[PDB]
């Protein structure tokens, strides 16, 4: 049909292509390389391939398969690491002899030899079905069995053939649906476009909090399951430890890890670190690997797999949210996907309008944030689902004037700070109290009123003391240390212990596997009660050295209380929080008198 | 030798902090001279 | 106390005069120089991009 | 009927030259989904148009083309309140249609109604510091300058939700003697913020007086940039045809600037400095040209644009170009929002160039002009006393720096502090500022008259 | 659009027909007569889709999702309380209380039934162990008290049994001392003498008493104490007097 | 077949697309001299090929072309070590040939020898400050960043000779579990620096076990970028075939980026940011793709790129683009070389995120990564106290500014002070670094645990 008109770099153009869509995938050349036509110009279509072509000539045959290019949806996604184009690297590692994306080889995303136990639902022959309806269930792992096999979206009809319970493969038919005549057969695997988002019934408000394990991140801004949050980068300051520790520290039912522009060592270390580590759900036989989905895309691979990796991760997160389970999506970094889109625009020949980046990168980057969120699950069962969008931003230019961070900062709803001077001082993960925003704190305050949490009241005073501590440190360092009140010294002293206990993480605390809300909310009450007791004692008449010497073991115990676990005394509160409330009155009474 | 892309953001805050410190040092020097004149006259008397 | 205030007033006036005299012009010139270099680089990039888009406009006009 | 190709957000289709510029077109694909769009350019058997729903997924030699024969226009009517719409004039509630009675253009000015009257008859919208120190009136515009460190979308939703409740208390004071309406425009917002702002505006009881326009971040830039034209034409048609005071809120300007900067990727036009286009003054002047006092002023068309800076730099033409056309500017500090105050607006850098013309006799307070200058001088003296208090110390601080420092801390949590569901007028804000200003003596108050100062101490 | 409304009407009619198979709940089926009327008549799917697209039937995805969530919560609460049976007036009172709620998907009543179904779902696939037996007895007592008291009235035993079931489920497989101490402490603080007669099997009480006698038997060293502990482990009831006598003997 | 045109240094020939992409072509000119070239880009009825032997001698229609029918591949063998080669694989003395026994691609995509494993074997470069603060393992692509106005080639050759000289003491410590190999790649380097690096490699004892590639500035741009792919392919084929730790030095990266930027100035391509090509990240990612541990857990290929800052800033497209793909960084300082510290390397802006994975018990210390956090904050506090002491004066410094200023002068002149041929172990660098930290009390350090700090304090 088509002929190779030009081949330059990793993208190949094919002329004489009439009747093809903007998402249909076809094989370019005689090697049968995987690719998809993203754009077209006249009679010649520009198809980006997911493999580095180095032995393909111009004039080879290009035959489109007649359908869009996407990934398969079914059982077998967990406990495996794939690429950005839905290709299993485990079978390609032993078969192809290469752990990266090969060239000239084809491998399916779902193996036809793995069998699973399928069970039918309460439906029978004669009942109507729709897109996303619960047709059956399949046990994918030994920890969670909520992997319900659903139909694809935009489908409808009646169940004419119903299969019984038993063990079958993904290629065997188990159900058949036809509305107007025989449409087609159904199987365990389903087809869905990666570039097209999964539809939903209706949107829901974000009111369920999600704890990632970071006390400074959850203390600085309220993290919820279903919101949008960004992570600032500095070209490497310990951002991969926050993504791997945030993914391993998370206790969600689903885990979506997709590397866009990583080097490849962090993906192999994060993949190998998942089987040796244990989760907080009492897992076994690789619980960290079986509970999360691994998508490995590196910078040495093609830009088509790196650009389609976010679409495959958003489609897998949309399928996991449509299944009836809450999943947390971790992506790092968006600067490699925007640089891959700018490399595809510069290689294709499109004129950019973002100071070197493509003009369509803003709509594509802003459209990816709108797909994630919490809402009702699509289908007749009406299940509850959620999807947390956590995408770390990287530098692609200036410090804050980059187009990826500027375009991504508008579409996001939660923003966290990052100290550039504190990041180089070995104090990661650091945050900025002046640069931060969150819109789910008002809706989360209503459920927090029913849960009786005091996180935002201590977080506002900690943000005010941390904001005044930078002005007091800058005014003290600029004007000179010659005179000052006890309120600024007590605020800097409380900000030093709060910045040491909350700022120091990922190698500065003994207990960092799990962080409860009662320990984080009760932990700020000791520092806020010590700062308010020192300010109330200094306001009512007292010396600074008499109050600082009057504190004594309370300041060292409050700073060393972060190393202790919350499993002492009770199941959610430690004994140091209860003893600190009684010792705070004696220390405040002894410091004032 | 400075950065060409996104380099004015640190220089704006550094110039604002230097202007605020110069204003605070000017006010402290004005109050120090204002107390120093009456301290000089009271020291003379 | 008079000798202490007279000793501190010269250091405060000299530090305020030296910092206020030497503070503004270096970053004030460097910010305009970096902004002018960034604007000249952006105009040089757009001027090279317009000539590349001009051939694509005439090539796409034939289809 | 024959799509040539697609490059970026604009699709290049091959059709006849019979369709006019900005005409609606229906693209029929082979999947079973019909999408409408607007023709961006018409030529001699060649044109590039932007689709409203999607930009890819159509065939090159299998799709169909059809022309509706009508220009891009939204039907303006009085029943637009109490419903949710989209950026292209389509309701998303799944209910009744628009049912408008007049044809108003959305890509241009229908009649361009702009009276030559001065700004007067100022009305409040729910902001004590914004309506007090830099209060604007019908005919004048005042933009809000923010950054990436505060909920500017929640501040615009709270400012739009706070409007409409001051009309009953202001009606007794001769400040509003007609129906009041609000114009809500959302561009680049999420479903959680639009549903939370719609539930918050419906919980207070202001959903029946304002219009809801929700634009997603996964749509084309032509719908996001053409979304404020329906709100401006609806506010001008409701203000001119109904003789009622309507307030227009457009958020955010950063999404419209990024959508305008993303456009023009396949044309002869090139962007200016900083990556943005060089025609942003005509784009802001086109949206500013459909707001203000109409000929025969009975109502008012107020434009309050909310702009959020993505980097907080002053080297961009977004805040300078938007602030240069208007008269005044409002700034928001991240340190005030980090403490817990809502809204965290600062009155020190913010100033109004037409504050004396907006205030008068019979529609505003008499001492509001001197109270704003005394509160601004007490806030600047409180900031200077608070900055000098750290260097001077606690035992060596002056009485004026401590008295102004207490008035700055008390005024920062009393005057600027407001409720999310509470509506405070300018009369209650002046009485609240009089209590904070009552701590100073009568000899230290010289920015007001002696009769107004003796009567209101 | 119309396929989700037709599938939601068919699943709502199937859930309504599976909720009451005797036709004894006229109040629950009375509110769903507009959707069950089109499902109780033999009609084609194209006629229901064309009737729903023409404004001749229910086509609200939000109202059908809320009513399908309330009916799915009532059917999930009635199905999660097996093998016990709830009252007929209690299902109509719980349906009327759930219908008048402002937010049924955000309250703790859906999370209590989700955790109660997740406890039996996790305990059904799990092997027979002491924590699975204590969690099975606590899930049976929580199912009997939840079926007797409904989901519209608060109770300290349901929250304490749910917190003990979540704490026992969150524990690992090397914490039998904390599961036995939590089961003995929660069983000792109960007001009733033995909450296993007529709700649990006869071998489960002897397996639990033999598990507690076997757990406390390894700490003794006398022949009389091992003989009394081995003789007290042959009872088919888990009473507090056996645990107090076993604790006093040790 | 025939030369259609010539734009700059590239020659565009007009002929049918019989040969594949990247295949070697034969060009015959009518002067009695034949030249070989490779098609960098394939097109319909045209091809862009760059001649390796010179750039002069093209004809309009008096030349002929011949297709080889084979793709561009370099034959790698186990006997190529100990020979002198060029950027295209030809000798400059007419001695040893290729002698290849296996076929390898020029990009490394068809092999993919990177096994799923992180770097564990820590390779000591002979520097206590370099291996202490930003120590990398075998397989890490962290290059050494330099700047203009300093001899970065002598410090890079001294660190390369110090790594091979420090490898024998680290072999018994379990730091290296295989042989040591050196890869020398030249691109735009002088003959004196290449002869000095070859004299350092021959003095280190790696002349008979390493490969030498020579590329000058007067040669073609395709040969300089083609030489690093052949050197990385030979080092990856030897490290994967023999299970030996091979170290490849790719200098200079600015000439390779300047060749790719010069190759885009002769065609019709859209330029990226800073006036550079948009496909430089894809070409730079192919050179960095050949790196990591080999399959077997016994071999790995290490790449150390030498990038010189032309403008003295890290915000450039060449240093920022190459630094964005690589992990970590090590920047040199001209003030350290001007002061007398050899080698001058700064520790304030240099930080690696994989130092904990490369480090490990049994080949290093546990508190080495913990001491770098307090040493970085003490080094930044010493620079802030040094700038505040010179800027404001000696009457505005605090008590921590004197200890930080003395610790910055002692640490800057003690840890970074060493020779050019003396090996430095990790235990001696940690013992000498722990003595410089003892200048303040135990209540001023918070970037380390008190249990590990009390055991080594």
């Amino acid at each position: 049909y088509g002929a190779i008109y030009s081949v330059s770099g990793p993208v190949v153009i094919a002329e004489n292509m009439i009747g093809c869509a903007m998402y249909e995938l076809v094989k370019v050349g005689h090697d049968n390389l995987v690719g998809e036509v993203i754009r077209i110009d006249g009679d010649k279509a520009t198809i980006q391939v997911y493999e580095e072509t180095a032995g393909l000539t111009v004039g080879d045959p290009v035959l489109r398969t007649g359908k869009p290019l996407s990934v398969e949806l079914g059982p077998g996604l967990m406990e495996t690491i794939y690429d950005g184009i839905q290709r299993p690297l485990k079978a390609i590692k032993e078969e192809s002899q290469s752990i990266y994306i090969p060239r000239g080889i084809d491998t399916p995303a779902l193996d036809r030899t793995i069998k699973w136990q399928f069970t039918p639902g309460k439906f029978q022959v004669g009942d109507h079905i729709s897109g996303g309806d619960i047709y059956g269930s399949v046990f994918e792992n030994s920890l969670i069995s909520s992997h319900k096999i659903l139909l694809p979206p935009r489908s409808r009809g009646t169940i004419t053939w119903i299969a019984p319970a038993g063990e079958y493969t993904l290629d065997e038919k188990i159900l058949e649906v036809e509305f107007d005549g025989k449409k087609s057969d159904f199987t365990l695997y389903h087809t869905w476009p990666v570039r097209v988002p999964r539809p939903v019934t209706e949107k829901l408000s974000a009111d369920y909090p999600l704890l990632t394990g970071q006390r400074v991140l959850d203390a600085l801004f309220p993290c919820v399951q279903g919101g949008t949050t960004c992570i600032p980068g500095a070209f490497g300051c310990g951002k991969t430890v926050i993504s791997q520790s945030l993914s391993k520290y998370s206790n969600s039912d689903a885990i979506i890890y997709v590397g866009c522009g990583e080097r490849g060592n962090e993906m192999a270390e994060v993949l190998m670190e998942f089987p040796e580590l244990y989760t907080e759900m009492s897992g076994t036989k690789e619980p960290i690997m079986k509970r999360t989905t691994l998508v490995a895309n590196t910078s040495n691979m093609p830009v088509a797999a790196r650009e389609a990796s976010i679409y495959t991760g958003i489609t897998l997160a949309e399928y996991f949210r449509d299944q009836g389970k809450n999943v947390s999506m971790i992506a790092d970094s968006s600067s490699r996907w925007a640089e891959a889109l700018r490399e595809i625009s510069g290689r294709l020949g499109e004129m950019p309008a973002d100071q070197g980046f493509p003009a369509y990168l803003g709509a594509k980057l802003a459209s990816f944030y709108e797909r994630a969120g919490k809402a009702v699950a699509l289908g007749s069962p009406d299940r509850t689902g959620s999807v947390s969008i956590v995408a770390a931003v990287s530098p692609a230019g200036g410090d804050f004037s980059d187009p990826v961070t500027t375009a991504t900062l508008g579409i996001t709803q939660v923003f966290w700070g990052l100290d550039k001077k504190l990041a180089q001082r070995k104090h990661f993960p650091s945050i900025n109290t002046s640069v931060s925003y969150s819109k789910y704190t008002n809706v989360l305050n209503k459920f927090y009123d029913s849960n009786y949490p005091e996180f935002p009241v201590l977080r506002d005073r900690m943000k005010e003391i941390l904001s005044n501590a930078e002005e007091l440190e800058q005014v003290v360092q600029l004007v000179g240390k010659s005179a000052l009140s006890d309120s600024d010294k007590i605020t800097l002293d409380v900000a030093t212990l709060i910045k040491e206990d909350f700022l120091q993480q990922n190698g500065y605390s003994t207990y960092d596997a799990f962080c409860p809300i009662w320990k984080t909310f009760d932990m700020m009450r000791a520092f806020i009660s010590y700062h308010d007791e020192a300010q109330k004692a200094v306001a009512n008449g007292a010396n600074w050295s008499k109050l600082a010497d009057s504190t004594g073991d309370v300041k060292h115990a409050v700073s060393s209380s972060k190393f202790f676990e919350p499993s002492r005394g009770e199941k959610e509160v430690h004994g140091e929080f209860e003893k600190l409330l009684s010792t705070m009155q004696e220390r405040f009474a002894e410091s004032t008198d | 030798v400075f950065p060409t892309r996104m380099t004015l953001g640190l220089m704006k805050t550094k110039l604002k902090g230097a202007n605020q410190g110069y204003s605070l040092l000017k006010r402290k020097s004005e109050a120090l001279t204002k107390r120093f004149r009456d301290i000089t006259k009271r020291i003379d008397d | 106390a008079f000798i202490i205030l007279d000793e501190v007033i010269k250091v405060t006036n000299r530090r305020v005069n030296a910092i206020e005299h030497v503070i503004i012009p270096r970053t004030e010139n460097t910010i305009a120089y970096i902004n002018s270099e960034l604007d000249e680089l952006d105009r040089e990039e757009f001027y090279r991009l317009k000539k590349v888009q001009e051939k694509k406009q005439n090539e796409t006009a034939k289809l | 009927n024959t799509v040539s190709g697609v490059n970026g957000p604009l699709v290049i289709l091959e059709k006849v030259k019979f369709p006019r510029y900005n005409e609606i077109v229906n693209l029929t694909l082979p999947d079973g989904t019909v999408r409408q769009g607007q023709v961006l350019e018409i030529r001699g058997d060649r044109a590039i148009v932007q689709v409203f729903e999607g930009t890819s997924g159509i065939d090159v030699k299998k799709t169909t083309v059809e022309f509706t024969g009508e220009s891009l226009r939204i039907p303006v009517s009085e029943d637009m309140l109490g419903r949710i719409f989209d950026g292209s004039g389509r309701p998303i509630d799944n209910g009744p249609k628009v049912f408008a009675e007049d044809y108003l253009d959305i890509n241009g000015s229908p009649i361009n109604p702009y009276a030559r009257i001065y700004p007067e008859e100022m009305i409040s919208t729910g902001v004590s510091a914004i309506d007090t120190m830099n209060s604007i009136a019908r005919g004048q515009k005042i933009p809000i300058f923010s950054a990436s460190g505060l909920p500017h979308n929640e501040i615009a939703a709270q400012i739009c939700r706070q409007a409409g409740l001051v009309r009953p208390t202001k009606d007794v004071h001769d400040g509003h003697e007609e129906n009041f309406s609000i114009v809500f425009a959302a561009m680049g917002v999420n479903l959680e913020t639009a549903r939370f702002f719609k539930q918050d505006f419906e919980e207070n009881g202001s959903l029946e007086r304002t219009s809801l326009f929700l634009n997603l971040a996964n749509d084309p830039t032509i719908e996001r940039i053409i979304t404020p034209r329906l709100a401006l034409t609806t506010a001008e048609y409701l203000a001119y045809q109904t003789e009622r005071h309507v307030l227009t809120i457009l958020t955010d300007m950063s999404s419209y600037a990024d959508a305008l900067r993303e456009v023009s990727a396949a044309r002869e036009e090139v962007p200016g400095r900083r990556g943005y286009p060089g025609y942003m003054y005509t784009d802001l002047s086109t949206i500013y040209e459909r707001a203000g006092r109409v000929e025969g002023r009975n109502g008012s068309i107020t434009q309050i644009p909310i702009l959020t800076m993505p980097n907080d730099d002053i080297t961009h033409p977004i805040p300078d170009l938007t602030g240069y056309i208007t008269e005044g500017q409002i700034f928001v500090d991240r340190q005030l929002h980090n403490k817990g105050i809502y809204p965290p607006i600062n009155v020190l850098p913010s100033l109004s160039r037409l504050m004396k013309s907006a205030i008068g006799e019979g529609m505003t307070r008499k001492d509001h002009g001197d109270v704003s200058n005394q509160l601004y001088a007490k806030y600047a003296i409180g900031k200077d006393a608070a900055a000098m208090k750290a260097v001077v110390g606690e035992e060596a601080l002056s009485i004026e720096d401590k008295l102004s420092l207490e008035f700055l801390e008390k005024f920062e949590k009393t005057f600027i502090t407001q409720g999310a569901y509470e509506d405070r007028t300018v009369f209650e804000s002046l009485d609240q500022a009089w209590s904070l200003l009552r701590i100073y003596p009568k000899e230290m108050l010289n920015r007001i008259s002696p009769k107004i100062l003796d009567e209101f101490y | 659009y119309h396929s989700q409304v037709v599938g939601k009407i068919g699943y709502i009619a199937r859930c309504m027909q599976t909720i009451d198979p005797e036709n004894n709940l006229k109040k629950i089926r009375e509110d769903y007569q507009d959707v069950l009327i089109w499902a109780e008549k033999n009609y084609r799917f194209e006629e229901i889709l064309e009737a729903s697209k023409s404004g001749k039937c229910p086509n609200d995805l939000d109202a059908l999702s809320r009513r399908s969530l309330i009916l799915l919560e009532l059917l999930r609460l009635v199905s999660s309380i097996s093998p016990f049976k709830m009252k007929l007036d209690l299902i109509e009172s719980q349906y009327e209380k759930m219908k008048q709620h402002v937010n049924l998907w955000k309250s703790d009543y859906h999370v209590k039934l989700n955790q109660l179904n997740q406890l039996t779902d996790y305990l059904k696939n799990a092997a027979p162990t002491p924590k699975n037996n204590f969690l099975r007895a606590m899930t049976s007592v929580l199912q009997m008290q939840i079926a007797q008291y409904g989901i519209t009235e608060d109770n300290e035993g349901i929250n304490q049994l749910f917190k003990l079931g979540l704490h026992l489920l969150a524990m690992a497989n090397e914490k039998i001392d904390e599961q036995y101490h939590l089961f003995k402490g929660y069983v000792k603080d109960q007001p009733e003498e033995s909450p296993f007669e007529g709700i649990l099997p006869a071998e489960d009480q002897k397996i639990l008493v033999k598990t507690m006698i076997d757990y406390a038997m390894p700490k003794l060293s006398s022949k009389v104490l091992q003989d009394k502990l081995s003789a007290l482990s042959s009872s088919d009831v888990l009473t507090k007097t056996l645990l107090d006598s076993i604790d006093r003997i040790v």
